[PDB]
């Protein structure tokens, strides 16, 4: 086997106004 | 021996580009029986070719048909090059391949359904090519097949049902492709996979509840699916299960409490997949959890406690749900907890002051809520936070002097909640701010000095309170981006030194009691693209060295003192969609230069000392819709013809003046909902086009008497 691990899903980041 | 070596040359002729070593050492030479040291060659004991190894070269070509004649090929490894054309279904004839990569090419068509006679293949690797049509039965018939990488392709079609035959299978990695359809029950018979990465794909129907037949499981991510159904999952087996990503599909369910079964689970994330229902309890089981992210669904009901329990927890992100009740206490004894983002839901009641005891939380995001009570003193006691979003919200009380003091607060937006008190001198003392957002609150008293000093700031909100006196001095150097002061008390001359600040888009200074005049350093900003100084007590004349913003958007100055004329200088602003100028003395004439103004959508003049006529110029405004307002200006003439020319022109105030004309220009206007004219002295009739406004605002065409009826 070989590469790297796949990430999660990371959602929305916070905004701010 | 020859033979291997004849092959290869053949084979060579299909190469569009190979490395000078390759062309170098390919050849035929009478003294040489064998390819065995050729450049990308090594052989077998019996000095047949084992190994083809091409990786990393830059390599244009097809793979012949040919390769099939090489019955000793252990190895052939194309990978990373510029590989066209398809593959050829003759691979299926290289009786001895252990590995097979043809990973990063420009591999086309069909994958062979020969590749089944392969019975020592151990690494397929077809990933990232242009691959496509449906995956062959044969591929998981491939006996002992321990890794399969499918991933970026243009695959279509079901993952095949023959799945279940694969019982060597360990990770099968099938992600960006174009697969749809159920995913097969015959999944949980290949009972070795530990990596299945199924995500985006085209995929459809439920879970399949025989993926809990899969004891070894380590990795599962069926996210940015079409999946439905509920998700059954979790069970005695998955208890070697570390990552489950299921994002973005549409599930009728919850979160299966069954998940309590999975004792190894690093991170659960489920991001918009439609989720109703409670969090459950039995997520408190897990130990090695370190991210939640349950955020974008329609989840119901409290947190649970019991997830106080979840020791490793670093993330935990329940955003954007129906999420209601008080933030549990026991949060706060987690010590791991750098991330904490509960916004877009119901939560209300205090954050309970464990949370606020937080030596690991970094960011606090709560806002759009309706939680509430008064911020502890023991927040300026949390070292490690950075981002505080708490807006709109219920919060009351004042800001705690010290926030800021044990350093590096980076975002603070307080935005619409009940905050009373001044604003805390320290909220930059750490010399990281970006954010300052008190918008929205009870607050009153001066802008701290300090907070001038602080040059990181971004985006500074403070409209909308009690706030008064005089604004800071701001600096070179200075990163204000985004500044909105409106609906204050703040009084004194607007600080020169704003105009310093080179990378300021948008200034709002609006309902405030700024006086004096509008200096001229506020030419220097080039990024400008919007500017509102309506309302306040402002002075004297528009500096022509305004017409160095050559970004401004919208331009409102109205309800203000200022007088002289407009600066010719203004042609330049070449992106203005928006003039206003009302309830000021300004004079020498309506403005000529107006047209040169392409993007001109709104022009509100009104009540003004401008005089003379309504110039020929105005006509000629291409993109004139929302307002045209000239209105109480001491006009004098009569209609000129060419402002029949303003087809797209929806409102017209042309009311309060000396106008003494026909009115019949006016049937030319022919997107025309709204129109004033009023205290003119306006000859004739009324035009016809007047008259479902005119049965309704019959007001409107007052002062004139010498109007008549058809
Ligand atoms: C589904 O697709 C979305 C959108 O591309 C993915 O969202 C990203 O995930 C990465 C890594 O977690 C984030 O850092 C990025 O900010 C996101 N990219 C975009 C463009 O939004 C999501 O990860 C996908 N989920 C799965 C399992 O495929
Ligand atoms: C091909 O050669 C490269 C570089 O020597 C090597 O790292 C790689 O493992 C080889 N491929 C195989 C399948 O042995
Ligand atoms: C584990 O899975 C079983 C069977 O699916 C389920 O009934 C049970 O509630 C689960 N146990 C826990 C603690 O999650
Ligand atoms: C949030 O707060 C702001 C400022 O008070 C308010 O004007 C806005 O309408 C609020 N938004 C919602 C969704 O309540
Ligand atoms: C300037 O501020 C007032 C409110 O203070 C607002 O009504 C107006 O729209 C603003 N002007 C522009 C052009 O955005």
């Amino acid at each position: 086997k070989q590469r790297g691990k796949e990430k999660v899903s990371s959602g929305r980041p916070g905004q701010h106004n | 021996l020859n033979s291997d070596g004849l092959t290869l040359l053949s084979l060579l002729k299909h190469l569009d580009r190979v490395p000078p070593q390759v062309t170098s050492t390919w050849k035929i030479n009478a003294s040489e029986a064998t390819p065995c040291n050729w450049f990308g060659i090594t052989c077998d004991d019996s000095k047949n070719v084992a190994s083809l190894n091409f990786t990393r070269s830059r390599v244009s070509g097809q793979l012949g048909p040919e390769i099939g004649e090489l019955k000793s090929l252990q190895i052939l490894d194309l990978s990373t090059n510029n590989f066209s054309g398809t593959i050829p279904s003759t691979l299926g004839n290289c009786t001895k391949l252990a590995t097979l990569d043809l990973s990063e090419n420009g591999f086309s068509d069909k994958i062979p359904d020969t590749l089944d006679s392969l019975k020592r293949l151990e690494v397929l690797y077809l990933y990232i090519n242009f691959l496509t049509g449906e995956l062959p039965e044969s591929l998981f018939r491939i006996p002992k097949l321990q890794v399969l990488y499918l991933d970026y392709n243009n695959l279509t079609g079901p993952i095949p049902q023959s799945i279940g035959d694969a019982k060597e299978l360990v990770e099968l990695s099938m992600y960006a492709n174009q697969f749809s359809g159920n995913i097969p029950e015959s999944i949980g018979n290949s009972s070795s996979l530990q990596i299945l990465y199924l995500h985006r794909n085209k995929l459809v129907g439920s879970l399949p509840e025989s993926l809990n037949l899969l004891g070894n499981l380590t990795t599962l991510f069926v996210g940015n699916n079409s999946l439905q159904g509920p998700v059954r999952f979790g069970s005695p087996n998955c208890k070697n299960l570390l990552t489950l990503d299921l994002s973005y599909n549409e599930f009728e369910g919850g979160v299966p409490p069954a998940l309590g079964n999975c004792s190894s689970l690093d991170a659960l994330v489920i991001v918009s997949g439609n989720l109703s229902g409670t969090i459950p309890s039995s997520l408190g089981m897990l130990k090695n959890l370190t991210i939640l992210n349950l955020s974008e669904n329609r989840l119901s009901g409290s947190i649970p406690a019991e997830l106080g329990n979840c020791s490793s927890l670093n993330l935990l992100k329940l955003n954007d749900n129906q999420l209601v009740g008080g933030i549990p206490s026991a949060l706060g004894k987690l010590r791991k907890l750098e991330s904490l983002e509960l916004f877009e839901n119901r939560f209300s009641g205090e954050i309970p002051i464990e949370i606020w005891k937080s030596q690991s939380l970094t960011q606090l995001l709560v806002y759009q809520n309706n939680l509430t009570g008064e911020l502890p003193v023991e927040m300026t006691e949390m070292k490690k936070l950075k981002i505080a979003t708490l807006f709109n919200n219920s919060f009351y009380g004042a800001i705690p002097p010290g926030l800021g003091v044990n350093s590096s607060l980076e975002e603070v937006d307080f935005i619409g909640n009940k905050l009373t008190g001044e604003i805390p001198p320290n909220l930059c003392h750490g010399r990281k701010l970006r954010i300052l957002n008190l918008g929205s609150n009870l607050l009153h008293g001066t802008i701290p000095a300090s907070i001038g000093h602080c040059k990181t700031i971004r985006r500074f909100i403070l409209r909308e309170n009690n706030l008064s006196g005089l604004l800071p001095e701001f600096s070179q150097d200075h990163s204000l981006s985004f500044l909105d002061f409106n609906s204050n008390n703040f009084e004194g001359p607007i600080p020169g030194s704003l105009g310093s600040c080179k990378n300021l888009s948008s200034i709002n200074l609006s309902r405030n009691r700024f006086t004096g005049q509008i200096p001229p350093q506020l030419g220097n900003l080039q990024n400008l693209g919007y500017m509102n100084l309506s309302r306040n007590l402002l002075e004297g004349s528009l500096p022509a060295q305004l017409s160095n913003c050559v970004s401004l958007e919208r331009f409102d100055v109205g309800f203000n003192s200022l007088n002289g004329s407009v600066p010719s200088n203004f042609s330049n602003w070449k992106g203005l969609t928006t003039l206003v100028l009302s309830e000021n003395r300004f004079s020498g004439g309506i403005p000529q230069f107006l047209p040169e103004l392409k993007k001109l959508s709104t022009l509100q003049i009104a009540r003004n000392a401008f005089g003379g006529e309504i110039p020929s110029s105005i006509g000629l405004i291409e993109d004139l819709i929302y307002d045209l307002d000239l209105s109480g200006n001491g006009l004098t003439g009569e209609i000129p013809a060419k402002l029949g020319d303003l087809i797209k022109l929806t409102r017209l105030n042309i009311s309060n003046n000396n106008l003494t004309g026909s009115l019949s220009v006016l049937k030319g206007l022919t997107s025309l909902l709204h129109v004033d004219v009023s205290n003119n002295q306006f000859t004739g009739p009324i035009p016809d086009n007047l008259e479902g406004q005119l049965l309704s605002e019959p007001s409107s065409f007052s002062g004139n008497p010498n109007l008549c009826i058809p």
